[PDB]
């Protein structure tokens, strides 16, 4: 379970790669409801398929 | 039966006026024909005044 290389053994594209702690343990207390909610609301707003559907609905279908 | 509001607007414009186009085209045609209609009504008034 050891990585002979350094931080390069981690996978940056993993699902929970943003939440793997290396030395920033002060951020653990910042994982409350509000901050996680804001992060995931930002992701959902940035979601691409829903945005394309919004463009199609409001620009094409609705003129 | 309309695919979208844009096509529906074009159909409305074609139904009200012969020339196809947008809402601006509809407004322009209606304004021009309103001016012509006002000119004709003033011509009727001028006929009344002239026969007077």
């Amino acid at each position: 379970m050891t990585m002979p290389n350094g931080s390069g053994g981690l996978d940056p594209g993993a699902w929970l790669s943003h939440w793997v702690n290396q030395a920033d343990l002060s951020s653990l207390a910042g994982r409350t409801e509000d901050e996680v909610r804001a992060y995931f609301e930002n992701l959902v707003q940035a979601d691409s398929g829903w945005g394309d559907a919004s463009n199609t609905f409001f620009n094409l279908i609705l003129g | 039966g309309f695919q979208n509001l844009s096509e529906f607007v074009t159909l409305i414009v074609q139904a009200v006026t012969g020339a196809p186009g947008g809402l601006t085209d509809l407004q322009a045609f209606l304004t021009e024909r309103w001016g012509d209609l006002a000119d004709a009504f003033q011509a009727v008034a001028n006929l009344i005044d002239a026969i007077a």
